[PDB]
């Protein structure tokens, strides 16, 4: 009953390095090729690296060649990935995966991944800009903050109906932005609260 | 060397779903398919172009010829909603390559086009030497859109930043996309546009400088 | 396509039984899973263009042995053995 468990992920600055491990069990480990495969939050699968069963053949994705070194220790039952010169592009959930061939290779078993997140972000309050209505919809652009979460109320709780605050993007920089938009007809303010950084901005939005 | 899948595909309950995967001479390569549900590891569903691992339902089959490989899910169910990725062996560095994956929606409600609101950069942000266009997409189903920005009808590659879709309180989907510009870039074009494509159908909103 | 192969374990459902046509090669394979269980299979290996690989698959699992040949029905006479350990 194969098992594969990644560990060692987490936070790092750009230029940093982490080492990921993944512990195998339920199979004679040194009989199989292992892979690293990753996935940036809500994007697609990207293959990173393989080592042959005996550890002697090794292979990489152009996007990581020279910065990541895969390896294994058939003594322990442990596969490694040394990630150096990290970049924002490297943030992704990392999976180790077992290769198995019938006629040709497939990955039959995967760990459940560790998240690696690369960012020199470390608490910064957001800048708020008003989304001026055209002639009606209007909003607040709450921009460039970190880390989650941020609350927006309108006219200190009074304005409740017709509001749609949107979930945030995780930008390349490693910072977030979100928007709250309210639908009205015809005096309006957003109360952006970012507890993580003692920031309370009220921005009166107008025409 | 490069696999192409449509971003999203949807079917009515019970109907057959076909998910395609295409690239140069794909049919001379063996294709492998994974299903992936929110919060978990991908799962092998088809392995030489068309073998089912024991324990994946007969409902799933795959075929491959020409430039096109296809995952076919006959009489499909709610439980089949997931992302599917194709893949094959590349000789670069001796690894594997994945399609961009496709989201299979099993229609649990009537299909609904998104509402798009587009805001230009505020004059306040412009004075701080920055510029962001905010494109708010909402009330759509299934929860899959492809977003394209235009300056004067030329595509805009850089500085776009899009969220994945999230369920709204009413079970339709929302998403946002932000385009970062230089103030001089903003003023230098005649207009910018946010183009949202949903279920093969496009809705477009557009803004202009002062 | 112009080659006929024996098949079992996983035959394409365009089988007149235990026969697939291909333009590539015939194969037989043996593999043992994570318990001592060994399963046989044979069938058609599709033509892969410039690429080809039968014995030389350094990335393939150890407990697997596959053999290929390119003559009408050549794989009936085919008896791959797992290495000994």
């Amino acid at each position: 009953q194969v098992q594969l468990v990644e560990s060692g992920g987490g936070l790092v600055q750009p230029g940093g390095s982490l080492r990921l491990s993944c512990a195998a069990s339920g199979f004679t480990f040194s009989n199989y090729t292992l892979n690293w495969v990753r996935q940036a939050p809500g994007k697609g699968l990207e293959w990173v690296s393989y080592t042959s069963s005996s550890g002697s053949l090794t292979g990489y994705a152009d996007s990581v060649k020279g910065r990541f070194t895969i390896s294994r220790d058939n003594s322990k039952n442990t596969l490694y990935l040394q990630m150096n010169s990290l970049r924002a592009e490297d943030t992704a959930v990392y999976y180790c995966a077992r290769e198995r061939w019938h006629v040709r290779g497939y990955f039959d078993h995967w760990g459940q991944g560790t998240l690696v997140t690369v960012s020199s972000a470390s608490t910064k309050g957001p800048s708020v800009f008003p989304l001026a209505p055209s002639s009606a919809a209007l909003g607040c652009l709450v921009k460039d903050y970190f880390p989650e979460p941020v609350t927006v109320s309108w006219n200190s709780g009074a304005l409740t109906s017709g509001v749609h605050t949107f979930p945030a993007v995780l930008q390349s920089s490693g910072l977030y932005s979100l928007s709250s938009v309210v639908t009205v007809p015809s005096t309006y303010i957003c109360n952006v609260n970012h507890k993580p950084s003692n920031t309370k901005v009220d921005k009166k939005v107008e025409p | 060397i490069e696999l192409t899948q449509p971003p999203s595909v949807s079917v009515a309950p019970g109907q057959t779903a076909r998910i395609s995967c295409s690239g140069d001479s794909l049919g001379s390569k063996y294709v492998i398919w994974y299903q992936q549900k929110p919060g978990q590891a991908p799962v092998l569903v088809i392995y030489d172009d068309s073998n089912r691992p024991s324990g994946i339902p007969e409902r799933f089959s795959g075929s491959n010829s020409g430039n096109t490989a296809t995952l076919t899910i006959s009489g499909t169910q709610a439980e089949d909603e997931a992302d599917y990725y194709c893949s094959t062996f590349t000789m670069s560095g001796n690894g594997t390559v994945f399609g961009g994956g496709t989201k299979l929606t099993v229609l649990g409600q009537p299909k609904a086009a998104p509402s798009v609101t587009l805001f230009p950069p505020s004059s306040e942000e412009l004075q701080a030497n920055k510029a962001t266009l905010v494109c708010l997409i909402s009330d759509f189903y299934p929860g899959a859109v492809t977003v394209a920005w235009k300056a004067d009808s030329s595509p805009v590659k850089a500085g776009v930043e899009t969220t994945t879709p999230s369920k709204q309180s009413n079970n339709k989907y929302a998403a946002s996309s932000y385009l970062s510009l230089t103030p001089e870039q903003w003023k230098s074009h005649r207009s910018y546009s946010c183009q949202v494509t949903h279920e093969g159908s496009t809705v477009e909103k557009t803004v202009a400088p002062t | 396509p112009f080659l006929k192969c024996y098949c079992s374990g996983h035959c394409p459902d365009d089988a007149i039984n235990n026969t697939c046509i291909t333009n590539g090669h015939c194969f037989a394979i043996i593999e043992e899973d994570d318990q001592g269980e060994t399963t046989l299979a044979s069938g058609c290996m599709k033509y892969e263009g410039s690429d080809f690989q039968c014995k030389d698959s350094p990335k393939a699992q150890l407990r697997r042995t596959i053999e290929c040949c390119r003559t009408n029905l050549c794989n009936q006479y085919l008896q791959p053995t797992l290495p000994p350990v």
